[PDB]
Order: C-alpha cells, then sequence, then structure tokens
C-alpha cells in the first residue's frame, strides 16, 4: 500500500502562485488532510497519476527523480496535471476546499 | 492537534542514528 507518513518523508514542495506563507502552511494541511483522507484505491489511484507507480518504493533511493508538488496559478476550472518523467505534480491553488477535493478526484480518477 | 512536519527533512545531522531505531525500542535510544 501507500502510506501517508511516507508520503510525507520524501515529498517537496514548489511555489508558482505567490501565496503568502501563512496562508501556504494551512493549504499544505489542507492538502496533507484530503491525502490522508481517502480509501486504497484512491490513494492507489493518486500514487499512479502522481508517478506512474500503483506502489510507492521501500526506499528513498531508487526514485531516479525527487516527487515534487508545483502551485500553478488558481485556476478553479482547471484539473491538476502532473509529469511522470520527473514525478511533479502540477496543482492549480484551490481557496476554495470542496472543490480542491472534486478536482483531486475527478483527476485520479481517469486511467 | 498532533503537530507534524509535513517536509522532506527535519534536520540534517541531528539526532545521528538514533532516527533509524526500531519504533518498538525508540524508548531506548536518545538525540
Amino acid at each position: 500500500e501507500v502510506n501517508v507518513q511516507m508520503l510525507i518523508s520524501f515529498t517537496s514542495f514548489n511555489d508558482e502562485s505567490g501565496e503568502n506563507a501563512e496562508k501556504l502552511l494551512q493549504f499544505k494541511r489542507w492538502f496533507w488532510s484530503i491525502v490522508e483522507k481517502m480509501s486504497m484505491t484512491e490513494r492507489q489511484d493518486l500514487v499512479y497519476f502522481w508517478t506512474s507507480s500503483p506502489s510507492l518504493p521501500a526506499s528513498e533511493e531508487g526514485f531516479q527523480p525527487m516527487p515534487s508538488i508545483t502551485i500553478r496559478p488558481p485556476d478553479d476550472q482547471h484539473l491538476p496535471t502532473a509529469n511522470t518523467c520527473i514525478s511533479r505534480l502540477y496543482v492549480p491553488l484551490y481557496s476554495s476546499k470542496q472543490i480542491l477535493k472534486q478536482k483531486l478526484l475527478l483527476a485520479i480518477k481517469t486511467k | 492537534m498532533l503537530d507534524e512536519p509535513l517536509e522532506r527533512t527535519t534536520n540534517s545531522s541531528h539526532a545521528n542514528g538514533a532516527a533509524q531505531a526500531p519504533r518498538s525500542m525508540q524508548w531506548a535510544v536518545r538525540n
């Protein structure tokens, strides 16, 4: 399976939306709560959409890239994308929450 | 509450190899 703590242990963060640090910290907290709030199939879909692998490698070594998250400028009508070559998840900045989880679930639903 | 780190790294050279100890025996290792 994929564990939330394991995902946190080797995940970095970027910033292209230019949001303030106070909002960004709570946004990271929201994202981590979202990630910790699905079932096994949904997290498998998430890791597939992120790194093209249904299972997270057991060790940090072996990751040819280093998984990262890029915060695009806000766009509530644009689904987040990803680059599997470097395993970089390009997600827009969703100020609203319900739209954030809805769009994340819709993006990970596609196979 | 239950605040936990959310970044890749929490320390560079701190705690040495204490963090590598098993969770069961983490009580027996300091720093």
